[PDB]
């Protein structure tokens, strides 16, 4: 398909730009540069993630099943796949020790974000389970008998609705993190996240040697 | 027969003095850019390290000192002394000014330039695997260490650890000296590797000495000051959990943090500049120890009293004099710093 | 990865040859031909399934992760993929009305095989859940020994996928031994038409 | 300190003992063809001669000793000793056999091999411009020359004159020893340069010692023997004015002339073979000293008596033993002469 | 004339052969070779001088004046030329110290040969003076008068007789020396003579620098 | 040495010009000329001899041994050679009968010239003999300072040749000044015929 070819080439370019951005983040963090210039790189990184989510929504319209398969990601990342990506609560837990020290106010804000993320995650998981049973039940009927197109249509829209809701949850989680933390703390957390992803890619290579 | 031996020594020392007239076939390049000419046979015989390095390089010969000896930046006069001992078995003395500080009242026995020169020569003797030179300079440092200030004893202990098991006496002496004194926990953590910090804490707690823990919020302030987070220290002080006086944030920023961080910390004006620490140093004393001119200037424009002394009776002018070598008053950082200090003191 | 491309080509050709054998068994059952030729056609189909399992095992050696995803099948069949293939109990439910009439003995045999297949499927699915959770946690710790763990876990996945293909072959063997030639032929025809209808419906979502 | 200098000497001695392992850059080739690997820096420092020669050769470095010496054939063990002293400043004794003779009764203090080795080392020290070795081996030769046979003192005096003014004491002692004995004028003329013979004769005349006029016919026969003549001496002996025995022509032909000439003069059978000249040596003793097997075999097959002894009581067996180096009896002309005379004595 | 060109080339080759024979006798004396092999080389040298005198007689049969002029030789030997060659009594004195030691018989024989050479030299010198005076007188009357061929032929015959007799005297002096000395002594003297000629030619080159 | 080749070519050309000058005077003497015509031929012959002396001096600087050797002259001429040229008293004796009749004053002047030239000739001959013997002895000693002696003796030979040529021309010119025109012409005619007949004789002999 043209949409999937475009998505995979676009994703290659996203990965290259993510690498470059990280390489610039670490440099700025080491050179002990001031907050003002660093904030441009931070909001550029967030914009880049936003572009990822937008392009993922575009790919989701073309073929929701491919996005849910995780084939466009490396093998090791697939162990954390859930509706087209990673689990936000675990990535926040992963990065928490490196953004330390947090103030008491920041600590309360982060744990409240964690609780809201967990409850939203459970609700989306239950909704996806319900979708899957409804699809098994509706597909099963089509073969027994010799409306079917309309039902398939609504069912394609339901999958896109789920992936859209997951992308919205991710964008809200990013926004709340960008609002809780200072510029330097946010940069440190983004750095931790980037090194986490790069190490995962290296391990994914290592399992295929 | 001692006469013929001394003739041999004189001939090889004359070789070292003019290596182009006696077929020099190798060069040792320092970290500054300067180079010393030497002959491959002499150093292949006198030291095993150079024999191995030269046999590996042969598989006009240049040897980068920054690569073979990597754990301590050595000067030029120390390398000259070590190579002179390699050639002629004679300890060549350093030129005047290098092993002497800018304090005319200092005897230049335990001041910082002499300690630095002795450290450089001992590290060179360890890297080159010359046991007699190692023992001689280890004896020198063991004789002088009891008079040097503790902040330099920290550097001596660091280099003693760099020399591994070849310097057991110096390492143990420096460890005992550091344990007996009242060095801040942050200073040990930021001046020594984790192994030495762990060893010193274990030995201190084993002897039943006072090993107080660090306040968690104060430790948070210190790491915030270490990660260039002024706004973090501000948000934490908003909580009123810590005070800049009980945390000695000025001392930390002046001793270990960046210049711009300490400047931004001073621009808030929420801490007594003339406040002391458990070791007895004020902020101006640490500024003199760092030899950073911008800190000294910004401290004098904020009311820093330069007439206060330490527990040993040493003022800021004495610290500035004993931290700079006599070459700069006979990078222009030390010179400028001491000049500014002197100007302020005379005012 | 040339191995996965080869797997996709082999599986496509397997599907076409499967279609031919289903048509031949359809014509044979409808013409009510004698047991001997139908039995040859049955043995051809079983051999074809055996060849599918062999090539899938070879592909599993190349990349267990791709095989487990079930992506190499069409979208609608993916909803029924249990550990790298279909669930035998569900295909049995599918074919139940078409293998009729069964004798009382055949009914007892089918229900007992069904219970055993369900128990084996449930136990392997639980084992797979445990494997996946342990791999999740071990990768998480590793990122936050690694080579040895990678090798042991690849061996464990290879063993599980082999064991699942073992269950597929065992259930296929047991059912092919329980049933007469004509009932087995009718059931195989029903099974083939099930896949053909599934692929045909899948084509409409792509056209 | 003495220990450091000793360590220097040990390191450089180990360098000399394995030159290829310590980057040898020069090779001293001997007269026979053997090579000794040496380093340019050590010899450029210790020897000014080697510095000037290596500076001119540098205009892969080999030095032909047969060319820069070119005044005295030097063995290999003496060259090894001189280079070992240059490197490690210590003298190394030669392998047994070089400084020892074939006489089991000789103490090998003054026999010919020891004197030859001492002279070789002294000439090497003179050519290489090393004054300490010069003085040391000049002392050894001065302590030993008094117990050496005069025919070897001639060679010692020859070397002392060749070795210039660096051995004035040795030259004076040798001249005194030579003028004290009764060495013939012909042997002095044929064994020493013109200026030395003139000086010796002047000293002999001024000291009151007798210098007999050369017998005109004896001198005529000596020039005829020096020009490889065989037919001119039959006319001089046929003119009833000269005499082989009166002129010691057999001794002359065996000592200084060619082999063919002496064999022909002996086959003429016109002189007593067992005649004793002024010094007191027979033709058989001179043949044993010359170490030429043809003369010894031709003498023994014609009736040479071996039981006569010289003035000091030494027989021909002792001379043939004391003239050959011990490694040759453990050029094969020495082994050949000793074994031919031993086998002929057995018959 | 071709005859003088041939004479000059042959004389060059004579010098080359002289150099060869002298070098060979150097090698022979230095190797102290025996009298028997040495005597053939001595006799070869004497034969070579005999060939020189023969060829000089042939050249005289073409231009007696040119031979007498000595202009085919180099400048320094011309100080010693007398009637077409060197004066034997001085070459004998030159070589005498090198053949020594001589026996009583050899000394008496050589001194008698020297006396006879001296008397022959004076007699030839006087004969040449008388001949040249006769040529002055005969030329004077020939030009004064405004027989000539016969007088020319007679005077050329007289010059040819003088040159030929002088070359005979030279050859007889050589062969008589070869009989009064042994092979060894003769070789020594011939070597001295050859080195004399070579050093003389070298000095004549130094005077022409 | 190209100097001797150049000398031989210049001397050949001198001989050709001598032949021309002899022909011109022998032709003008037979035409019963006066004085103007017989004064220029003598002035040109004299200039030609002056050129002879200059060219001889030039050859003498280039080489002395060849010039003394006389090998550039003929055999006949050779029989008369003396220190690089002819003996003036004999050529004067040759020409005396043809310059007659002389006056008493001319006779006394000529006889005084003869005595002075004879004494100078004898002294120069003896000096050359003494020099030649001293060089003979010095060379004999040298073979059996040497370079200095070489150049000093070569310079002495060149100086003697120079004085002999000088004397030659001085004798020439004093004759050209003593005699009237109608006397010198007869002597030059006699001299020219003498040399031409002498060269003829030498040529004829050389065969
Ligand atoms: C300032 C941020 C620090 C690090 C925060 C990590 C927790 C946020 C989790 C969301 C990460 C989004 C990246 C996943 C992209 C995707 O799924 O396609
Ligand atoms: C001869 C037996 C006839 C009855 C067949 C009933 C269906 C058996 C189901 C098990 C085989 C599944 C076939 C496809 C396997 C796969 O897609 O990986
Ligand atoms: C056996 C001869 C020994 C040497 C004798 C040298 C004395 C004889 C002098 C005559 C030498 C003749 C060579 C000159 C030849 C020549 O003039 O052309
Ligand atoms: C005025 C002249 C009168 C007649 C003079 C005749 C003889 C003159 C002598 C001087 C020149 C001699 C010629 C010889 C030239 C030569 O030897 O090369
Ligand atoms: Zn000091
Ligand atoms: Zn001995």
């Amino acid at each position: 398909n043209s949409g999937i070819a475009a998505f995979e080439m676009e994703y290659t370019h996203w990965l290259e730009e993510q690498n470059r951005r990280v390489s610039e983040i670490r440099t700025a963090l080491q050179a002990h540069i001031g907050d003002i210039e660093l904030k441009m790189l931070v909001d550029s990184c967030l914009n880049h993630y936003a572009n990822l989510f937008r392009m993922k929504a575009d790919a989701a319209k073309a073929d929701v099943f491919f996005l849910m398969s995780g084939m466009w990601r490396t093998s090791t990342e697939r162990f954390f796949q859930w509706i087209g990506g990673f689990r936000p609560s675990e990535l926040l837990n992963v990065v928490m020790p490196y953004v330390e020290p947090l103030t008491d106010q920041q600590l309360l804000e982060v744990r409240n974000l964690q609780q809201s993320s967990q409850q939203a995650e459970e609700a989306l998981s239950q909704g996806l389970d319900k979708l899957q049973q409804g699809l098994v039940e509706s597909i099963a009927i089509q073969i027994k008998v010799v409306a079917p197109m309309a039902s398939a249509m609504e069912n394609l829209q339901a999958l896109e609705s789920f992936v859209n809701q997951a992308d919205h949850l991710r964008q809200q989680t990013l926004q709340q993190m960008s609002k809780i933390l200072t510029t330097r703390q946010a940069a440190r957390g983004l750095l931790a996240l980037g090194e986490y992803f790069h190490r995962l890619r290296a391990l994914s290579s290592l399992w295929a040697a | 027969d001692v006469s013929a031996l001394q003739l041999l020594s004189n001939s090889f020392e004359s070789v070292f003095d003019s290596p182009d007239d006696f077929y020099s076939d190798a060069k040792l390049v320092l970290s500054d850019g300067r180079e010393v000419s030497f002959h491959r046979c002499v150093l292949s015989a006198r030291s095993s390290f150079f024999k191995s390095a030269l046999a590996a390089a042969k598989k006009a010969v240049k040897l980068e000192l920054k690569e073979i000896a990597k754990d301590y930046e050595v000067g030029f006069d120390s390398v000259v002394t070590v190579l002179a001992y390699v050639y002629s078995s004679r300890v060549r003395p350093p030129p005047k000014g290098v092993s002497e500080c800018a304090d005319e009242n200092c005897c230049h026995v335990a001041c910082r330039p002499a300690v630095d020169f002795m450290l450089e020569v001992l590290y060179l003797a360890f890297i080159f695997k010359i046991p007699e030179l190692i023992t001689l300079y280890q004896r020198h440092l063991l004789d002088v260490v009891d008079k040097v200030v503790i902040e330099d004893t920290l550097v001596i202990l660091k280099l003693a650890n760099i020399c591994g098991k070849a310097c057991m006496k110096l390492l143990d002496r420096c460890k005992e000296i550091i344990v007996k004194s009242n060095v801040d926990m942050v200073s040990l953590e930021k001046s020594l590797p984790e192994e030495l910090v762990k060893e010193i804490i274990d030995r201190r707690k084993e002897l039943g000495l006072e090993v107080p823990k660090v306040k968690k919020h104060v430790s948070n302030v210190h790491k915030a000051l270490d990660s260039d987070d002024i706004e973090l220290v501000k948000l934490l002080l908003k909580e009123d959990h810590t005070n800049l006086d009980d945390a000695c944030a000025l001392h930390f920023a002046v001793a270990y943090c960046n210049v711009k961080t300490a400047t931004d910390l001073l621009k808030l004006d929420l801490a007594d500049v003339n406040h002391r620490n458990p070791r007895g140093y004020t902020v101006l004393h640490v500024a003199a120890m760092r030899k950073e001119p911008q800190l000294i200037l910004s401290l004098l424009e904020k009311g820093a009293s330069a007439s206060e002394a330490t527990l040993e009776g040493r003022t800021a002018l004495m610290i500035a004099k004993q931290a700079t070598m006599a070459v700069e008053c006979n990078s222009l950082k030390g010179r400028l710093c001491v000049e500014i200090l002197e100007q302020e003191d005379k005012r």
